[PDB]
C-alpha cells in the first residue's frame, strides 16, 4: 500500500532527522556565544521537541544554520504525521466502504 | 593505555612558531572533540578552542587573542595547534582533553610545556648525592641527584626507573642567566642501601635526552 | 560568557574533617557543572561530572551538589593524597569556561 | 466501525497516559535538583500542556526518564488526534457519497 | 530600557599594549551590541557589529567579546589613530540604546 510505504518511509526518514538533526544543531550552534543548544544529549531531546512542536523553549538554536537545521526538523515532523494521518483516513475510508459492501 | 599523548617540551623564539600535537588512542568517535586549555605557571585553567577532527570545523576563544589554529588528521588522528608570533606571555603548558560532546573533559594529555626565549637548549649535568664520610644514620639513609644547567624546563626525575617513588621530593628549578637546576631527594632504609641499587634516572625531552646516575657510596 | 566564582582561593583544614569548595555561576546553569582535581605538576584529572555524578575510580569521599548558581564539592575525611587545586567548568553555554581554583592546604 | 474504535480506543489510552504520564514525571523528576515537575497536580497539567503541545513551558522534565515520558505523552497525543481526524474524514466521505447516491 | 554602562569613562595605554573597553547591558541582550569609533570632530564609524562580527576595511587588531549582559571590545597593539571616543549600542529591545563612551588615551 503506497499510503503505509508513504507513512513507514517518512518515520524512518524523522528518526534519521531527529539523529542528524542533533549533529548538526551542535556543530551550527558551538561557535556562538549564548548557544546552548551544545552537546548531543540535550540536542536529541530538542530535537524530538522541535518535530513535535511542544514548545517548551528550554532550549532553541540563536545561529543561521541551527535555525534552519530546526525549520528541517519541524518539516520533517509535520510532514510525517500529515503522511500518517493521511494513511489512517485512507485505511479507515476503505475499510468502512468494505463494511458497506463498496 | 594513555589517551592522549603530547611532546613534553617546544622551546620557541620570540615572534616564532609552533605546532603542537595530540595523538588520541582509545574509544573514537565521529562525535568527539578535541580542546586546547593553557596554563601559565602558578595560575589556572584557560580554555583557547576545540576542534571537531571528523568535520574539521573549529571554535576559538574569542575573548582572548587569537594566537592559535586548529586542525587535525583523521587517519593518524591527531589535533593540531599552530601557535603563532609567540611572545612570552605564551609560555605555559598547553594541554589537550577529549570531550564526548557531553560538556566534560573525560580524559587529558600530560602537557607540553611551551617556552619563548632567545636562549639555547642545554641538556642537563646530574652529579651524584651521596653523604659524606663523617654522616652518622638512624633506620633512613637520604640521597639525592643534582640536575644543573638545563634549558629550557621541564626535566622529570624517577627513581630507580619509577620503582621508587615513595620517600622522594624533587624540588622546583631555580632559573640563573638563562639556564635551570633542580636537586631530586630519596630516603630509603638504611639496611638496603648500597645492598640494594639506587638510581636517579633524569629526562629532559627539549634536548631528547635521558641520563641514569647510580649513587654508590664516597 | 559565564563567570565561575570560586572561594576560598586557599582552603585550610585538619586531617580527617569534610570539606567544601564553592563554586558560583554568574547565571542559572541547571547542574552543567564538572569538577577536576589538578595536583603538583599533574594534569587535571575529572572527579565530579553534572554536579553530582560520581566518575569510575574517584575515592568515594568526593560528593557533589547543587543547582542554578551555587555548586559545592565535598570531600569527607581529606587526606594527604587530597592536598591539590580544584576547579569548576561549565557546560551549560559557548563557550565553556572555568573557575579559577581552589587549593587544598592540610 | 474501525474508524470510531480506533478513535474511541486512543481517547481512553491517551487519558491513561496522562495520569499514569504524570505519576511517572514525578517519580522520574524527583531526586533531579532544580526539578520542578515533582508534585502530581502540576504534573498531570504538563501532561496535558505537552499531549496538545500548547508550549507555555512553564514546566517541562530535565531528566532522561522524564523526557521519556514526555514522549510517550506527546505521540499519545498527537497519534489520538490523527485518529480522530481520519475518523471524522471517514464519517464525512461515507456520509456525503451517500447523499450522492453513490 | 536598555541602559548601558561603560567603564571606565576614560583609558590611559601604553602604545602598543592590548586595551579592552567594557560595556555592561542592564539586562540580558544575546550578542546584540555593536561598537563605534568617534574621534575628534569626525562622525562615528562602525568597527564590530553582534559583539564580535568584524566590518570591512576596520584593521584586524580590533575584537569584540561577550554574550547576555557583558561585553569588550579589545584593540591589540595600540597606536595614535586609535585615539577616539569609543561607544557600544544595543538592538536587542526598542528603544535603541548607546552607551556613554570611554575615552582612549595614549
Ligand atoms: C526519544 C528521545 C529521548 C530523549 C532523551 C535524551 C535526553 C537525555 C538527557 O537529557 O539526560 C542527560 C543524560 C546525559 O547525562 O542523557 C544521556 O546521557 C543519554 C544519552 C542520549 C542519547 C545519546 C546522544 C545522542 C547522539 C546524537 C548525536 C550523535 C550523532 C550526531
Ligand atoms: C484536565 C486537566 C486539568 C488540569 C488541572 C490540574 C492542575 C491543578 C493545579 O495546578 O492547581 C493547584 C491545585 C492543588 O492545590 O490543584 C489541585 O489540587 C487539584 C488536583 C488535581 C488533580 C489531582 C492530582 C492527579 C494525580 C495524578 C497522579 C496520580 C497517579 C499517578
Ligand atoms: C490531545 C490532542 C492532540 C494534540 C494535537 C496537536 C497537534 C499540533 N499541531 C500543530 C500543527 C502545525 C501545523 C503547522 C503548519 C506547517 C507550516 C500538529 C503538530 C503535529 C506534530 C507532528 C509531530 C510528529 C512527530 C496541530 C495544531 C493545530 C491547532 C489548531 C488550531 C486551530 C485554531
Ligand atoms: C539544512 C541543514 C543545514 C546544515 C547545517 C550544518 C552546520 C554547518 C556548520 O556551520
Ligand atoms: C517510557 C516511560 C519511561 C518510564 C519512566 C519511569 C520512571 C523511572 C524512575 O526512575
Ligand atoms: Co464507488
Ligand atoms: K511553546
Ligand atoms: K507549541
Ligand atoms: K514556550
Ligand atoms: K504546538
Amino acid at each position: 500500500a503506497l499510503h503505509w510505504r508513504a507513512a513507514g518511509a517518512a518515520t524512518v526518514l524523522l528518526v534519521i532527522v531527529l539523529l542528524a538533526g542533533s549533529y548538526l544543531a551542535v556543530l551550527a550552534e558551538r561557535g556562538a556565544p549564548g548557544a546552548q543548544l551544545i552537546t548531543y544529549p540535550r540536542a536529541l531531546w530538542w530535537s524530538v521537541e522541535t518535530a513535535t512542536t511542544v514548545g517548551y523553549g528550554d532550549l532553541y538554536p540563536v545561529t543561521l544554520w541551527g535555525r534552519c537545521v530546526a525549520v528541517v526538523v519541524m518539516v520533517a515532523g509535520i510532514t510525517s504525521f500529515g503522511l500518517v494521518t493521511a494513511a489512517l483516513a485512507t485505511w479507515f475510508v476503505g475499510r468502512e466502504q468494505e463494511r458497506r459492501g463498496h | 593505555q594513555v589517551q592522549l599523548q603530547q611532546p613534553g617540551a617546544e622551546l620557541v623564539k620570540p615572534g616564532a612558531s609552533v605546532k603542537l600535537s595530540c595523538k588520541a588512542s582509545g574509544y573514537t568517535f565521529t562525535s568527539d572533540w578535541i580542546h586546547w586549555v593553557k596554563q601559565r605557571p602558578g595560575h589556572g585553567l584557560e580554555w583557547i578552542g576545540e576542534i571537531i577532527p571528523s568535520y574539521g570545523r573549529a571554535n576559538y576563544n574569542e575573548k582572548i587573542q587569537k594566537k592559535a589554529t586548529l586542525t587535525a588528521d583523521k587517519s593518524s588522528s591527531t589535533a593540531f595547534m599552530q601557535l603563532s608570533s609567540l611572545t612570552s606571555e605564551d609560555s605555559a603548558v598547553y594541554y589537550c582533553a577529549r570531550e564526548r560532546g557531553d560538556g566534560y573533559f573525560a580524559v587529558w594529555g600530560a602537557g607540553t610545556t611551551v617556552t619563548v626565549s632567545s636562549a639555547k637548549t642545554t641538556p642537563p649535568s646530574v652529579y651524584p648525592l651521596a653523604p659524606g664520610s663523617a654522616a652518622q644514620t638512624n633506620s633512613m639513609v637520604t640521597l639525592g641527584c643534582l640536575v644543573k644547567g638545563y634549558f629550557p624546563e621541564p626535566v622529570t626525575v624517577t627513581w630507580n626507573s619509577g620503582s621508587l617513588s615513595s620517600g622522594v621530593h624533587t624540588f622546583p628549578a631555580v632559573l640563573q642567566s638563562d639556564l635551570y637546576t633542580l636537586s631530586s631527594s630519596v630516603t630509603v632504609p638504611s639496611s638496603s642501601w648500597p645492598s640494594e641499587t639506587v638510581t636517579c634516572n633524569v629526562a629532559h625531552p627539549a634536548s631528547s635526552t635521558k641520563v641514569d646516575k647510580k649513587i654508590v657510596p664516597r | 560568557d559565564i563567570l565561575l566564582t570560586q572561594s576560598p582561593a586557599i582552603l585550610s583544614v585538619s586531617p580527617g574533617e569534610r570539606v567544601s569548595f564553592s563554586c558560583r555561576a554568574s547565571q542559572s546553569i541547571g547542574t552543567d557543572i564538572h569538577w577536576y582535581q589538578q595536583r603538583t605538576n599533574g594534569s587535571p584529572r575529572l572527579l565530579i561530572k553534572y554536579a553530582s555524578e560520581s566518575i569510575s575510580g574517584i575515592p568515594s569521599r568526593f560528593s557533589g551538589s547543587g543547582s542554578g548558581t551555587d555548586f559545592t564539592l565535598s570531600i569527607n575525611s581529606v587526606e594527604s593524597e587530597d592536598i591539590a587545586n580544584y576547579y569548576c567548568q561549565q557546560s551549560n553555554r559557548w563557550p565553556f569556561t572555568f573557575g579559577s581554583g581552589t587549593k587544598l592546604e592540610i
